[PDB]
Formats: structure tokens, C-alpha cells, sequence
DNA sequence: CGATCGATCGATCGATCGATCGATCGATCGATCGATCGATCG
DNA sequence: CGATCGATCGATCGATCGATCGATCGATCGATCGATCGATCG
């Protein structure tokens, strides 16, 4: 949508590694069905015994659910945010 | 609510240098045919329509040469009879998928055009 | 003498898929129309 | 000089079969949770 002139950078898939590790500490995702914090010893006992697939597939695999919907974002962002107009489908 | 909008039909908006068209959708039981039947026969040249009732050219009317003077004839048609009028049509979901594509260019453009072999030409509607 | 741990099996949630069916959009073979002219007749 | 059937080929419509698609019944293994238990050492 920038005209080209007669005779903004895509950041590199290994440069993006550091902004979703971020993003999925931050709890803006989530594993596919994280149970999360465990509600008592024995559960936690059983959980870190079992070892999950989530953990154990690629790092540009593992299955993700979002906690702020689109609507929410639209919401929120600033309209002044260059990415806004992304906010609608 | 029903009164109002179907009385406002008939007052209509204002042409200028208009035509306000309304769908009953409801239960098989209330009064929809009742009214379609009063606003014919209560506006000047009205015509009653159906489904399975008309055509793709029975909406549309049929444009022809002559056979001996070679001009171009128009044998009317109930989109073309109801000029300025109000037309009832009953059953309008069950109206065939290609008698139903017509209705674009009347409903927003009041116009048929037809491109068959030897005519060109335009109608109002 | 018992307290800690790493492995195994049964069971269950669920995410998914194959077989089957009737419903929706469309290609297209068949019926009809039409336009000029020709052959028979008055 | 005019009126009545005939054959042909393009053009149009339409109806019929078919291609295409969303849905449910039956199945099942991927993922996980907990119980079982054999093994290890304070
Ligand atoms: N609100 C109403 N006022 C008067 N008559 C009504 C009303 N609702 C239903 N009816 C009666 O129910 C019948 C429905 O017939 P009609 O509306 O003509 O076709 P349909 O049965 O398809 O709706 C009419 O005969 C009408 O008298």
C-alpha cells in the first residue's frame, strides 16, 4: 500500500523467537490445555511425573489459544497505533 | 406498524431531476395475503403476482421484431404494466432463481435491458 | 526396620476421521420457435 | 396475382441428470490422570 518510488522490515523468524517466548510468559497465550497452577500436592505430584507433548514438540509447534480476543484488542489498542487497522478482520 | 409502512408504500418518496418496496416474512396464518389483496385493488393498474404464477418474461416483457415492418415491439409485461403502480407478488421466496436475478436491476436501476441475437435495447420499469 | 522414586497398566477426555445420506448449484440434451424461401394449388 | 404446407439451421428456454457439499452414526487412537508396584537407601 506504499507506492513504490522510480529509480518497514520483516523481522527474522529467528529474531521472533524472543517476542513469543515474551508474549507466552506474559499469559497473553496459552498452551492448547494448560491446566496451569495444579490445585493440590498429589495433583502437582502426578503432573510433574507425566511429561507433556507441548513440552516436547518444536518450539514453531505447539498448539497455542489466545486469552485477548480480537474485540478486545479493537477495545483497547490506541487508534493513533499503526497496527490498528489490522484490529478488524 | 404494518399499517404505517404499507399506507407509506402508497404515498411513496419524491422523484426528482422513489419507489419504496416492502417483504411480509411471517407465519403461514397473519393476514399477509389480505393486505396484498387490498393494495391492488386499491391502486390504479395494480398487478397481482405469484411464484409458479409468472416467468422470467412474464415479469419482463417480451421484445420482438416485426416480420414486416422489421421495427421493434414490446407485447407488455406485468413489471411493465404496474409502471408508476404497485406490484403484489406472493410466494416471493418460491419465485425461480432466474426470475429472481431480474429483480436486481428493476428493484435498484428500474431498467431491463436485453442482449438477444438481432436486439439490443433498454426498458423503463 | 521403613521412606523415596522411577517405571507400568488401566481407564477416560477429546480431537479426529470414515461411511452414508439427502440437499444445492450447475452442465447440458431435448423441445420449441422463427425467418426466408420453395412447391402445389387456385 | 395470391393462399397454403415443408424442409432447414440458428437461437432460446427448460428440465433432467449429475457434480458438489454439509450433516450424522460408528470408531479410535492421541493425550492425560491416577492407581499399582517393583526398586533404592536412611
Ligand atoms: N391480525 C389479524 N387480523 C385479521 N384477521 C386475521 C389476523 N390474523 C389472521 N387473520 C385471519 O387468518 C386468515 C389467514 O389468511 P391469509 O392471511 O389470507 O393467508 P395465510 O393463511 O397464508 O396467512 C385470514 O382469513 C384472516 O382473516
Amino acid at each position: 500500500r506504499i507506492p513504490t518510488v522510480a529509480p518497514i522490515k520483516l523481522w527474522l523468524k529467528k529474531d521472533v523467537k524472543n517476542v513469543w517466548e515474551n508474549l507466552v510468559q506474559l499469559d497473553f497465550f496459552t498452551e492448547k490445555s494448560a491446566v496451569g497452577l495444579r490445585d493440590n500436592a498429589t495433583a502437582a505430584f502426578y503432573a510433574s511425573n507425566y511429561q507433556f507433548q507441548g513440552t516436547m514438540i518444536p518450539f514453531d509447534l505447539r498448539s497455542y489459544q489466545m486469552q485477548i480476543i480480537l474485540q478486545e484488542l479493537r477495545r483497547i489498542i490506541p487508534k493513533s497505533n499503526m497496527y490498528y487497522s489490522w484490529t478488524q478482520l | 406498524d404494518v399499517k404505517k409502512g404499507i399506507l407509506l408504500q402508497l404515498f411513496g418518496g419524491t422523484n426528482k431531476t422513489g419507489d419504496i418496496n416492502i417483504l411480509l416474512c411471517g407465519d403461514p396464518s397473519t393476514s399477509k395475503s389480505q393486505i396484498l389483496q387490498y393494495v391492488h385493488k386499491i391502486t390504479p393498474r395494480g398487478v397481482y403476482t405469484s411464484g409458479k404464477g409468472s416467468s422470467a418474461v412474464g415479469l419482463t416483457a417480451y421484445i420482438t421484431r416485426d416480420v414486416d415492418t422489421k421495427q421493434l415491439v414490446l407485447e407488455s409485461g406485468a413489471l411493465v404494466l404496474s409502471d408508476g403502480g404497485v406490484c403484489c407478488i406472493d410466494e416471493f421466496d418460491k419465485m425461480s432463481d432466474s426470475t429472481r436475478s431480474v429483480l436486481h436491476e428493476v428493484m435498484e436501476q428500474q431498467t431491463i435491458s436485453i442482449a438477444k441475437a438481432g436486439i439490443i435495447t433498454t426498458l423503463n420499469a
